[PDB]
């Protein structure tokens, strides 16, 4: 229960932000055909930052917490081992595809929005359990963070 | 006198069992941003230019084509490869 | 030795040369079958000799895998095994063949539900 | 153990009005704190708002005590309702540059389960005329 | 640290490369470690340390917030400064409302004005997207910022224009502070 | 009880005897107690020299958009949106 | 000059190009016709028959290796003789790029099934049966996936009505659920939004029979 | 439509008592009933166990309350997961046709006095998939509904706020006091 | 002053994105070690017992 309560105690945080720029909790329309339906409050900008700064500190706490834990460990390591080839044939993707090994990945192969200008690495496990899944995703959420860095750092005015 | 804070004992072994510098989560007004800001002026784009500014001459919807069937393309007229290789490995 | 392939069940493999050159001969006598004027058959020969004679020049693997490009050993005696069933079926299934159905007017005509002119 | 601490509690406790004004007020709002009178509501409301708490506990609220038990979330009036939720930082006290039309009405509860309940009804007066014998 | 398993180019990081030593430095640590559950420790000790952190609840309903000036809310019919009513029944508000919550009919009142008769929303059939007040070309109908309108019967939330004009009187003022916020920047 | 005998603005009383009376039995039959027809009468006619003024109504974009009224004619102009009143005399 | 316009990959486009043309000469009992749709993608329009061999020959010759199957999406469209149309999305990770198959089919004669080709599609035949009750031959188990049992009819067809015919409630007297026929609070209220100005002049002669 | 009352008549007025009853019993019988009621309804209200059905996107506020920015076990509310145990439904997300024999069943298998409470608009009214093939409209033609919070979803706030308006009701039921009168 | 939502002067510090351990108290030895000694010395304070 512990890190589920911890987590989505930042959750409120980041939904808050949505709320801040579209006026949803969830369920925003803000992303539609001509760009964002709307421009960004000032001073959301910083308000990302500190939650960004703060980050770090609450996903290394359940991580350290539950990573390396014997019964967690056990309980997700070596179930439903997914070979590459199985998973390629069964149209998979995603972190369960890029866990059992594939090198693959839609946002560096084909970019579709200004992740052109964004550095980073994506995560990738090699044994396609459960576990090493559950890893990947954990990195995922650590580069993510550097990827709103680069964006946040460079956004240009303008239209919107 | 900044923050609520448990009193300094607690803390100390707080940052002990932890075993990494802690830093406040809770969100105070200090902390946060002016929460009440000047009006925005979103500046103006570059298609509200005033003059040599046709539509005509810059519309997408109007240039989109028809699909081209490509053995009647070359009717009109290294093995081939759907794209750069790569290493998916 | 290179000790994992990076892959899940995707095993090391040993004398991939020779595991490499035996399916590059296979294919080559299953294309060998097909008719002399089938595209699929011009363009195998010359795709497989093409890689069947970077096979030799390049004892080290790590070398072969730069000189063949198109990923690494072990998926790639996968790819020749793919068209090692290609063949047999691709014999089986005469595709060198012209149009088996001519589509039906209005058929791929796109948008639909418009009145013509005759 | 009481590193200042004790004091704060005195401080809120006694100010309170004894014991019994100290309990009352606890066993009602299940919280006790201390805060700045921000502005006296026309119901009886008090608000109070002190930074040393954060954003959550930044600013409450002391329902009219008429109000014995049966306080509610609609009973912010509309003037202080986005000072309540951090919606405008200016004090109604302090921003007269709203509205002050005549029209306005005065606040209301969720009125609701009770006689005073609203309920829907048509907007449209009958659409068809009847033949009349008699005319 | 101990090498990886598998070399890695950039654009990526494999999480697992790493080696479990074999040296007896190594292993005995992993034994000490599963002998006494060290790894257990550090998080028991965590989980006592993170009760000293103070719990993040707001006391509802006296304590509450925060939202934002954008929030989509209960409806609301405004009215001009004069009190008149600004809807002028254009009907682009139904005709955008992707749930097709909103019905509407309009005549003329008998001094000549284009006005409404019947204004109605259901609040079972809306999804409070806005869309409604986005597109609206005079501000007539406003997701108000009250969400605390819940009801114990379901034709209770049918409303029609007498209920709407009821809360844009009584919400007038906070209506008033957001559009004023958010008019230039929308 | 009142609340099921007022008119409302639109023009709508229950008849008598009309069964979709009873749904008031135990709720209010709420009616709003501004009406517009009223309001925008007591709101006195504007008056101006030149022949063609112009409205919003409300005030920069939080009004209905601007609207050219001519007032050449001898008697009044109405606003089309927000029904206020020019005379030019 | 045209910021807002954007500018596709032409290289993608001439790799796209040539390649299609490859497959039109490689499969010529099959491949109907081959098209390269402005969006860059590549379609590749067969005939029933050579379902399999297409995604067979795609899969697996060196040239393609287009190993995923993302989806089977099924189109409707009255007015085609066969008007039940299929596409076969796939993905090809070797070369990185996409490509599309396409086939016709009525409401009676069934249709060939990848099952036996990619076992990504097993569930997706599934869903076009429940969805327009185009028949899959060969496929392993054709039960329905998302309508609920005993459901009449597939109602991703168009000549369907929106609402469906029956609707459910609970009865008292039989402690169930019962399905009636359809009765609306509000009829729903469509609105005819047909364009009386032709707005694309572009696509108005061209492809004519 | 009632308004509040303005500073001076809240002065004049007293306490507004607690139980929502009153104190002007007549009689012995009558007073002890009140008071009975008021502990059973104090019971029942302080204690309150939904059932946590939450089918979709509705879901999520349904777990946010249960996360600590609006604690719900604050106020005395717990998520049992087996119905037996569970006193009330927070049905939440849209009621398919596969589905609704199963929240018949479900709710019929849990025990009485039991109150359901519709959050979100799929539920209340079938929502934004009103006009569809496969979805019952609304939750009413299923169960009985006894509070409905709008919203698509509902906010954390409006939600709890709700439970608290069912914890009113809870509040005001008279079973004891006027079985006196049955 | 700002009418847009930008950048601050100096952008912004580089948000943190690297794990990083506590302090590792013991080590096998050490730990195994110690383990030993209280237990000899347990058993002479129960052996007075
Ligand atoms: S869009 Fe505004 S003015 Fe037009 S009908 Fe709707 S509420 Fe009235
Ligand atoms: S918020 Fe959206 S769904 Fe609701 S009435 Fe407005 S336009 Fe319709
Ligand atoms: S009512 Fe809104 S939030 Fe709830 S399930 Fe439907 S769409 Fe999702
Ligand atoms: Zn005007």
């Amino acid at each position: 229960l512990t890190p589920f309560f911890w987590l989505f105690e930042e959750r409120e945080k980041m939904m808050e932000f949505y709320e801040r720029v579209s006026g949803a909790r969830m369920h925003a329309a803000y992303i539609r055909p001509g760009g964002v339906s709307l421009d960004m409050p000032l001073g959301l900008m910083d308000d990302i930052y500190e939650f960004a700064s703060k980050f770090a500190e609450r996903l290394d706490e359940v991580e350290d917490v539950l990573t390396t834990n014997r019964i967690w460990v056990q309980r997700t390591e070596d179930i439903g081992i997914v070979t590459a080839e199985e998973a390629l044939n069964y149209g998979f993707s995603g972190v369960m595809l890029r866990g059992s090994g594939i090198k693959w990945d839609l946002r560096k192969q084909q970019p579709y929005d200004a992740y052109n200008l964004v550095n980073f690495d994506v995560p990738i496990g090699t044994k396609g359990d459960c576990y090493d899944r559950y890893l990947c995703r954990v990195e995922e959420m650590r580069q993510s963070l550097r990827i709103i860095d680069q964006c946040l750092n460079q956004m240009p005015a303008g239209e919107i | 006198a900044l923050r609520r804070d448990v009193s300094p004992l607690i803390q100390r072994i707080r940052a002990f069992l932890l075993g990494r510098e802690h830093n406040l989560a809770l969100r105070f007004e200090d902390g946060l941003a002016d929460r009440t800001q000047p009006q925005p002026e979103i500046p103006d784009g570059p298609s509200h230019l005033l003059s040599a500014n046709y539509y005509c001459q810059r519309d997408g919807r109007r240039e989109v084509l028809p699909p081209i069937d490509l053995v009647e393309q070359q009717k009109q007229l290294k093995l081939p490869t759907p794209g750069k290789v790569y290493a998916w490995d | 030795i290179k000790a994992s392939t990076g892959l899940t069940g995707l095993a090391v493999s040993t004398n991939p040369h020779h595991t490499l050159s035996a399916l590059y001969g296979k294919i080559l006598r299953a294309v060998s079958k097909m008719p002399q004027d089938a595209s699929y058959r011009k363009y195998t020969e010359q795709l497989v000799k093409q890689r069947a004679d970077s096979v030799a020049q390049h004892k080290d693997i790590t070398a072969l895998e730069k000189a063949v490009g198109c990923g690494q050993v072990e998926e790639l005696i996968v790819q020749a095994e793919n068209e090692l069933i290609l063949a047999r079926k691709m014999l089986g299934w005469k595709p060198w063949e012209k149009l088996v159905q001519a589509a039906p007017a209005k058929q791929w005509d796109w948008p639909p539900a418009q009145i013509m002119e005759p | 153990l009481g590193i200042n601490r004790l004091t704060k509690l005195f401080q809120m406790v006694r100010e309170a009005g004894g014991l019994k004004q100290a309990y009352l007020k606890l066993y009602r709002n299940d919280d006790l704190k201390i805060g700045t009178l921000v502005g006296i509501d026309k119901y009886g409301n008090k608000y109070f708002e002190n930074p040393y708490y954060f954003y959550g506990r930044n600013r409450w609220i002391e329902f009219a005590p008429h109000v014995n038990m049966d306080y509610d979330g609609s009973m912010i009036p509309a003037e202080w309702y986005g000072w309540m939720h951090y919606k405008t930082d200016l004090p109604p006290i302090r921003d007269g540059c709203r509205p002050k039309y005549k029209w306005i009405a005065d606040h209301s509860e969720n009125l609701s389960g009770t006689k005073e309940a609203y309920y829907p009804y048509s907007t449209t007066p009958n659409k068809v005329e009847a033949w009349e014998p008699k005319a | 640290e101990p090498k990886d398993i598998v070399e890695v180019p950039k654009g990526y990081v494999y999480v697992n490369n790493k080696e479990l030593s074999m040296e007896f430095a190594d292993i005995t640590d992993r034994a000490a470690s599963t002998m006494f559950f060290g790894e257990l420790l550090r998080g028991f000790a965590v989980t006592l340390a993170h009760i000293f952190k103070e719990p993040a609840t707001i006391n509802y309903p006296f304590e509450k917030g925060p939202l934002s000036p954008r929030f989509r809310g209960e409806h609301a019919l405004r009215r001009y400064p004069s009190g008149e009513e600004r809807c002028i029944a254009c009907k682009l508000c139904e005709a955008i409302c992707p749930a097709q919550a909103i019905t509407i009919e309009a005549e003329e009142r008998a001094d000549g004005s284009r006005r409404t008769t019947r204004y109605d929303i259901d609040m079972t059939k809306c999804i409070y997207c806005g869309f409604c007040q986005e597109a609206c070309p005079v501000d007539a109908i406003v997701e108000g910022p009250n969400f605390e309108f819940s009801t114990e019967t379901h034709e209770e939330l049918l409303y029609n224009k007498e209920k709407l004009l009821c809360n844009g009187d009584k919400w007038e003022s906070e209506i008033a502070s957001n559009l004023q916020a958010d008019h230039l920047y929308r | 009880r009142g609340d099921i005998e007022k008119v409302t603005h639109t023009g709508q009383v229950f008849d008598k005897e009309d069964y979709r009376n009873a749904r008031f039995v135990n709720a209010k039959r709420y009616v709003n107690e501004n009406w517009g027809i009223k309001l925008i009468e007591e709101v006195p006619p504007k008056e101006c020299t030149e022949r063609v003024v112009f409205c919003d109504g409300g005030d920069g974009p939080l009004g209905h958009p601007k609207v050219y009224i001519n007032l050449d004619k001898p008697g009044n102009h109405i606003c089309g949106y927000c029904g206020l009143r020019f005379v030019k005399k | 000059d045209k910021p807002t316009v954007r500018q596709p990959d032409a290289v993608a486009r001439s790799h796209l190009s040539d390649f299609g043309r490859y497959v039109a000469e490689c499969l010529p009992k099959y491949v109907q016709k081959v098209q390269l749709t402005a969006g860059d993608e590549l379609e590749v329009l067969i005939a029933p028959e050579g379902v399999v061999p297409v995604l067979q020959f795609l899969k697996d010759h060196h040239q393609a290796q287009f190993t995923n199957l993302v989806d089977i999406a099924g189109v409707d469209v009255p007015c085609r003789k066969n008007r039940f149309e299929v596409v076969y999305n796939l993905l090809s990770l070797r070369y990185n790029s996409r490509i599309r198959v396409k086939t016709y089919t009525d409401e009676l004669t069934p249709l060939d099934s990848a099952c036996e080709v990619h076992k990504a599609a097993n569930w997706y035949e599934r869903e076009i049966w429940d969805m327009y009750g185009v028949f899959f031959a060969n496929h392993p188990d054709l039960r329905r996936i998302l309508t609920d049992y005993g459901f009449e009819g597939h109602p991703q067809r168009r000549d369907f009505p929106l609402s469906g015919y029956v609707e459910l409630r609970y009865d008292d007297e039989k402690k169930r659920v019962v399905c009636e026929p359809l009765e609306l609070a509000q009829e729903f209220r469509k609105f005819d939004l047909s364009a009386p100005w032709e707005q694309f002049p572009n696509f108005r002669n061209a492809n004519p029979p | 439509q009632q308004t509040l009352p303005v500073a001076e008549v809240a002065q004049n007025l007293p306490k507004k008592g607690y139980s929502p009853f009153g104190t002007k019993q007549s009689s012995v019988a009558e007073w002890s009933l009140a008071r009975l009621d008021d502990l059973l309804n104090w019971g029942r209200k302080g204690s309150i166990w939904p059932l946590t059905f939450g089918l979709a996107c509705c879901a999520v506020e349904m777990m946010h309350i249960a996360a600590p920015r609006y604690d719900m076990d604050r106020y005395g509310v717990v998520f049992r997961a087996s119905p037996r145990q569970a006193d009330v439904i927070i049905v939440a997300g849209t009621l398919t046709n596969k589905m609704a024999p199963a929240l018949r069943k479900v709710y019929d298998q849990m025990p009485e006095p039991r109150w359901v409470i519709s959050m979100g608009s799929c539920a209340n009214g079938g929502g934004y998939y009103h006009y569809s093939y496969s979805v019952v409209r609304g939750c009413d033609r299923i169960i009985p509904v006894d509070i409905y919070v709008p919203g698509c979803p509902p906010t954390a706030e409006a939600l709890m706020y709700g439970v608290l308006q069912l914890q009113k009701k809870v509040k005001r039921m008279k079973t004891l006091q006027m079985w006196y009168r049955k | 002053p700002p009418k847009q939502d930008l950048p601050p002067p100096g952008g912004y510090k580089k948000i943190p994105f690297a794990r990083v351990p506590p302090k590792s108290y013991f080590t096998g030895f050490t730990t195994i070690g110690t383990y030993v000694v209280v237990t000899a010395v347990g058993l002479g304070i129960y052996y007075l017992t």
